[PDB]
RNA sequence: GGUUGCGGCCAUAUCUACCAGAAAGCACCGUUUCCCGUCCGAUCAACUGUAGUUAAGCUGGUAAGAGCCUGACCGAGUAGUGUAGUGGGUGACCAUACGCGAAACUCAGGUGCUGCAAUCU
RNA sequence: GAAGACAUUGUCAGGUGGGGAGUUUGGCUGGGGCGGCACAUCUGUUAAACGAUAACGCAGAUGUCCUAAGGGGGGCUCAUGGAGAACAGAAAUCUCCAGUAGAACAAAAGGGUAAAAGCCCCCUUGAUUUUGAUUUUCAGUGUGAAUACAAACCAUGAAAGUGUGGCCUAUCGAUCCUUUAGUCCCUCGGAAUUUGAGGCUAGAGGUGCCAGAAAAGUUACCACAGGGAUAACUGGCUUGUGGCAGUCAAGCGUUCAUAGCGACAUUGCUUUUUGAUUCUUCGAUGUCGGCUCUUCCUAUCAUACCGAAGCAGAAUUCGGUAA
RNA sequence: GUGAUUUCUGCCCAGUGCUCUGAAUGUCAAAGUGAAGAAAUUCAACCAAGCGCGGGUAAACGGCGGGAGUAACUAUGACU
RNA sequence: GCCCUGAAAAUGGAUGGCGCUCAAGCGUGUUACCUAUACUCUACCGUCAGGGUUGAUAUGAUGCCCUGACGAGUAGGCAGG
RNA sequence: GUCGAAUUUGGGUAUAGGGGCGAAAGACUAAUCGAACCAUCUAGUAGCUGGUUCCUGCCGAAGUUUCCCUCAGGAUAGCAGAAGCUCGUAUCAGUUUUAUGAGGUAAAGCGAAUGAUUAGAGGUUCCGGGGUCGAAAUGACCUUGACCUAUUCUCAAACUUUAAAUAUGUAAGAAGUCCUUGUUACUUAAUUGAACGUGGACAUUUGAAUGAAGAGCUUUUAGUGGGCCAUUUUUGGUAAGCAGAACUGGCGAUGCGGGAUGAACCGAACGUAGAGUUAAGGUGCCGGAAUACACGCUCAUCAGACACCACAAAAGGUGUUAG
């Protein structure tokens, strides 16, 4: 038996996180050995039944999709139990925790009538997206994802330093001090001549003056997704603030 | 990457034929503009029964476009195109680089 | 159904049936690739020495 | 995956030397190349511009073109049952004369002198080379020279 | 563990531990010098070798088992301070097992050639018959066919028995602690007087 | 023959340690108005060859020196290797036949040669 | 009687629509699936001292980054060690001597580099225009990359000179369709003007299955052309493994190496295990087990005669001839 | 749909379906209306159903776990 | 060195069989002898190449004649029948 | 099993093919059902199996390169035949010698760099950590460790100063050499160079060896693109009549003498015959040919008898023979 775990992302973030949580509940009790790979790691389970216990652990914490195959070794004649060698192929959804993700049109109008240009907040069993301009959330089960798989537009490496000047709140809040207009300016164009950006963000409560936040700076990127090309360009924000520090 | 807004390169406009100052802007695609020839053909062929008659490309693998610049001369106003390599971040103008900093 | 991928056996005996023969030479080789500053002068040098033997020696 | 780059398998062949690193000496630049000079190719590893492909290490060609920092060299190369005529453009650090051609020019000047001098006397030009001949008979002397008898040795180990 | 008949002949290229290998089992043999290993060269004149005669591979553990059996014979007969054994052969070649296609590292092996010395013992002249039977009981542990040759040289020094005495009779031999340094004519003349006071006299 | 300028091959020319250097040449050296350049006339610039020295530089000599370099019936026709056998051996591998042939080691010697122009008891 | 300019029917237009129709559901591969990319590429090695060379061989890289990390000139020397200076220590700043690269050069590895190709300053656009010749993979086609010139216009430097992107080896893409720049030229064919449309020359929008289709499952109800090119059974080669037998002796056997046992090592046999391989059969060799019956083998449980013992007898253990 | 009788038929409206005496303008075709143009056209506003939001729905499809701390110690079919 | 022990497999069997013991065995040396479609010489066929020949041969110069070498073959190509 | 009822059954009549009917099996629908029977479109298509008709003469292959949703298939280059054309010692060559280049394998090296590795010794402390004299020291005095100097044992496919053999580049003269001096828009301070010439000189030893059933050039087109074996060099594998490569020879396509027997080994390549002599192997008999000659060894209650090849080991013998 083998639970082949794969994720198609070069920068592993969720793949690091699964190694920490596999040890907390300590699901690795029945591993004969642990091998790794290019884009994941492989496990070895002395009986068939120890592997099905593990997939039911992975179903609760991370979006997966699995299927099985087998092969013959012995072909025993008397009993009939021909001692096959099973294999389980697990694939994770390639969206990371703070990706910039442009939704397709049919999927965006199905859930919440949300705008297509969202972030990600809860990387857990369902993937939760969040519109940073106007706060509204929606969940995406893996059964809805793999029937039409898309990609993430950006990743956690295209983030730029930003320096907050003030926090101008509008007042409406979901649970986390929503829709604060933030006057922000990059670390690069701070000392040189004055260039100021002004944007809404969900980061209203934990944000104060003189602080460093990270965010996507859309105005200088030439993306090449067709979902991004099928938008209305003069509605796209310039900056999407992601996190503090 | 970063390119400046003012670039001095060769002009070919029947009066200059020499290096003059150019302005640098970024290339934008342009509208699809139906009543073109392939569109009036494709508008005829879809009509009727039979459904989709042309292939629709799905398996896309790139993540960047090449950056194209259009260089407009300031004297004779004769534009010229000039391409660059693939890059994920293209802004022009700001952040002239300084090496010695904290 | 695997197959034999690559070999160079019997490829030398096939080449030595018709011969590995030279391009074998020419007088007055072609001036494709020569410095074009040289070819532009070399045109006029032959035209003068043809005119020189034409009028003087007959 | 397989790899067939422009300088593959050239780890040792383009190394410089032992105790000959650094800039090149100036007699390389002062040598003069005319059209038709037989030149050998030996790729210098320091000068990257104008550099022959890894096939042409050691081959020998004819100069047909002379330009600013470079020469043109024709090389016969086999593929299949056929010799092609392939032209290169090498910078002058990578090129050098073949002395075997220059020693032929020195042998021609001797052949003109042997013919002209022996025409005045008037017999027996004798101009060709000859391979080495089996040697003559000769009488060897034992005077002050006794033949020293030898024998095969017994076996010793000394390990 | 596979029997050593599988791993007997030198087939593959030498495959040593390096930064490309990164993982080996530990060597079975660790200690190479036995007996009184702080003894001058003027003490034990007679040297006995064990020369191999077939081009083979000795495992690291066949070197270990023979090293003990040659030891425990010689100490019980002539005492543990009457000999000096030195294993001339170091194992470095890594053997691969295909434990069910590339092999995982399995054990270390030696690369023994014809004429190569495996063991070497230097003793007294009177303590000769104990040593030859001592290496004889180490011969059953190795594969192949080995033979014992008495050395014509003084101990481990690459000089013969009469040749060492005439250089030792002049003040040309000084003892570094386990081995002899020699005088050379070529070199500086002052520093050959700090060393060797008995010569030039 | 000494020196200077310009080089060629790039250790027989470098490296460590002492000693000697007539004549001229180099060099150290002396000043800060200008030209220029520095945190600093130290480096660089400029002015004087005057006030001073061969102490260093530099060339040369010594060392049973270190390195390098040519050699050799020095090791060695050894290790290797092409070709041939219904040759040996259970195999591993080794012999012979026709040919080619190292490196280390050992010993003996060596310690820059030269081109163009100038100038010197 | 109810109904009434509504419904109804006719045509076009959005929504819904496995109730139904049509099709598709990659390749390599120690069977096929899962994985992997050996499917485009790069360095070192395998590779057997020119070149060429394979496997799901080994150790690793790539889909980027850069108006400076590009181009030219000028200054200057680094890694590290030693000896010194308030706070100051193993690590801050300052100084001196040694310092052939042991540093750095955007990145994988391998080349290369010392009055530079490194570090620090000054000025910049050659990362530009016009098309040809050549090298590498190669059919001497494409695409990618590169080298050497010519005609122009420029950068830098006192000047020689170098510069047609990154010190060199990888970093990327056809027809059709859309689009922009260029000459502001050619055509819309009864004749003109203005709009629109079509052309020429040079770019971009992309095919990663990378010489480039637009594409989900299941069949234990199954079908046809075929394959022993290829699996499930016997035979064959092999012996890791399984089974069996030797040698050598450290030690156990209350005090003694071998009565009986035998650590650490080492040489073998066997084909009743199980693996490996795909040679024979897929126009079929009826594929478990038992019942029934004959013969063969010895590596001997019993019976015959013997040898040894830590064999007093009894009972037992070890070994020989012997099927 | 389940399958005589006796006896019971627990909790869950989130997903997917179904459904409604629910709010109003996010999406929003043809026809029609307004503006620019000499006109082909172009551009904007308006904009039915359905979707989306909100409510109901398990004898509809189906689902029924984990983690901590409670006056040393202890952690439940307790409690938070 | 030879030889013996080491040395155990299933139908009855294999230095090819018989059999061999100062060999009809192993090591080795000298001569004689046996025979392939191979080599040497001659005849015969054919193919190929180099040649001679106007007199007729009432004919064939698509013929007659001279000299020399060569001959395997599936797939396939051409030629005379 | 059931036998008075959801019973059995005649005749009439209704339901027809993507349709019927079904107390539900994908059952039945004229011996046909996971979609009938009959005719036509139809000689449907196939990269997949089977067959493919007369003789002789002559020449005679391929399983390899690049590309393809390509791997049971084609295009393309290769090998092959045919038809020839221009010419007839042209100048060529699976070869060697002379001269001259190029390379980093075999070996070698570690008191040579990088990287592993053994043993003691000589040193060094304002400066690793432990005892002692110690109020303490940047004191003295032991031990354990680090470094350091001179030695020592052993190594390397991805280490190297050095560096073979075998292979491989070119040259060995007519288009060549030398003297005189014309041309130009290139080049030079300069009729200085450059490149091409005019005119004269220099011939059979006109520039090493051997061979040349001719040399050069073109057009067109068949089959093939499943290969396998042996020696030496080699990769994965414990190993394989296993998998994957390098140079040459071979079988496939090919008989004949020999290995009893066999696609591949050893001899040797073939028109029909006669005579002669041999190759590889053989000469007790089957069997053509010496129960020849000569010097020794071995006696086996499993002898031994011929390469590829059809097997045997470590270890022991006062069996015997020579050292």
């Amino acid at each position: 038996a083998t639970v082949q775990i794969r994720q198609k992302v070069p920068h592993k973030r969720t793949f690091l996180f699964l190694e920490q949580l596999i040890l907390k509940h300590n699901a690795h009790v029945d591993t004969i050995s642990i091998s790794e790979a290019k884009d994941g790691l492989d496990f070895f389970y002395a009986q068939k039944n120890h592997a099905v216990k593990m997939i039911d652990f992975l179903n609760a914490v991370v979006p997966i999709k699995h299927k099985k195959s087998e092969e013959l070794i012995s072909q025993d004649t008397h009993t009939g139990a021909s001692t096959y060698k099973f294999s389980y192929s697990v694939e994770i959804v390639p969206i990371c925790k703070d990706d910039l993700v442009v939704l397709p049109k049919k999927l965006a109008k199905s859930m919440g009538n949300i705008s297509q240009f969202v972030l990600c907040s809860k990387i857990s069993n369902t993937v939760q997206f969040m519109d940073p301009t106007t706060l509204q959330t929606a969940d995406l089960s893996p059964s809805v994802y793999w029937r039409a798989p898309f990609n993430a537009l950006a990743d956690v490496t295209q983030l730029v330093e930003f320096i907050v000047l003030d926090v101008d709140s509008t007042g409406i809040s979901r649970g986390n001090r929503v829709l604060a207009d933030i006057t922000v300016a990059r670390t690069s164009d701070l000392g040189v001549n004055d260039q100021v950006y002004y944007v809404r963000s969900h980061l209203g409560g934990i944000c104060h003056a003189g602080d460093s936040v990270m965010g996507y700076f859309i105005a200088n990127s030439n993306y090449n997704s067709d979902l991004f090309d099928g938008l209305n360009i003069d509605y796209v924000p310039d900056v999407v603030l992601v996190k503090k520090l | 990457v970063n390119v400046p807004k003012t670039r001095k390169t060769y002009c070919k406009g029947k009066t200059c034929r020499k290096h003059t100052q150019h302005k640098v802007t970024q290339y934008k695609a342009g509208k699809a503009s139906l009543f073109a020839q392939g569109k009036r053909r494709y508008d005829r062929k879809q009509s009727g029964f039979g459904g989709q008659t042309k292939p629709v490309f799905h398996k896309k693998a790139k993540t960047t476009k090449k950056v194209v610049l259009r260089l407009e001369c300031v004297k004779c106003k004769t534009r010229a195109q000039l391409t660059l390599k693939r890059c994920k971040h293209f802004e022009l103008g700001g952040e002239k680089k300084q090496k010695g900093q904290a | 159904a695997k197959s034999k991928n690559h070999t160079a056996h019997n490829q030398t005996r096939k080449a030595h049936r018709n011969g590995i023969k030279k391009p074998k030479t020419y007088k007055y080789p072609s001036l494709k690739g020569v410095d074009p500053k040289f070819r532009r002068n070399h045109k006029h040098a032959l035209h003068g020495t043809a005119k020189a033997l034409a009028a003087a020696k007959k | 995956g397989k790899s067939h780059g422009y300088r593959s398998r050239t780890r040792y062949m383009f190394q410089r030397d032992f105790r000959k690193h650094g800039a090149v000496h100036l007699s390389t630049y002062l040598k003069v190349y005319k059209v038709g000079d037989i030149v050998d190719i030996k790729a210098n590893g320091s000068i990257q511009k104008g550099m022959p492909h890894k096939f042409y290490q050691g081959k020998t060609g004819v100069v047909y073109n002379v330009t600013k920092s470079s020469v043109g060299v024709i090389i016969n190369k086999m593929v299949g049952n056929r010799y092609l005529e392939k032209r290169l453009n090498l910078r002058v650090e990578h090129i050098k004369h073949s002395k075997c051609r220059q020693e032929f020019l020195e042998r021609v000047k001797a052949n003109a002198a042997k013919r002209a001098e022996a025409k005045a006397q008037g017999v027996a030009v004798q101009l060709k080379r000859q391979p080495a001949q089996p040697r003559e008979s000769r009488i060897v002397s034992t005077e002050g020279n006794v033949p020293q008898t030898l024998a095969p040795v017994p076996y010793e180990t000394f390990i | 563990r596979r029997p050593a008949r599988c791993y007997r002949y030198q087939k593959n290229k030498p495959y040593p531990k390096s930064r490309y290998n990164r993982a080996v089992p530990d060597s079975k043999i660790r200690i190479y010098d036995l007996g009184k290993k702080k003894a001058t060269v003027d003490e034990f004149p007679l040297c006995v070798h064990l020369v191999s005669n077939e081009l083979e591979q000795l495992s690291s553990e066949a070197l270990e088992a023979a090293r003990i059996c040659a030891n425990k014979y010689m100490t019980t007969v002539s005492g543990r301070d009457a000999f000096h054994l030195r294993v001339r052969v170091h194992p470095f070649h890594v053997l691969r097992i295909n434990k069910m296609a590339w092999g995982k590292p399995h054990g270390l092996a030696a690369r023994v050639d014809i004429g190569q010395i495996i063991f070497s013992v230097r003793t007294k002249d009177s303590n000769k018959d104990v040593v030859v039977e001592g290496l004889r009981r180490a011969r059953y542990k190795f594969p192949g066919q080995q033979k014992i040759i008495l050395s014509k040289k003084w101990g481990f020094t690459n000089l013969d028995r009469p040749e060492y005495l005439k250089k030792r009779e002049a003040g040309e031999v000084k003892d570094d602690g386990a081995f002899v340094k020699f005088l050379s004519k070529k070199g500086s003349l002052e520093n050959n007087i700090r060393e060797f006071p008995e010569y030039f006299a």
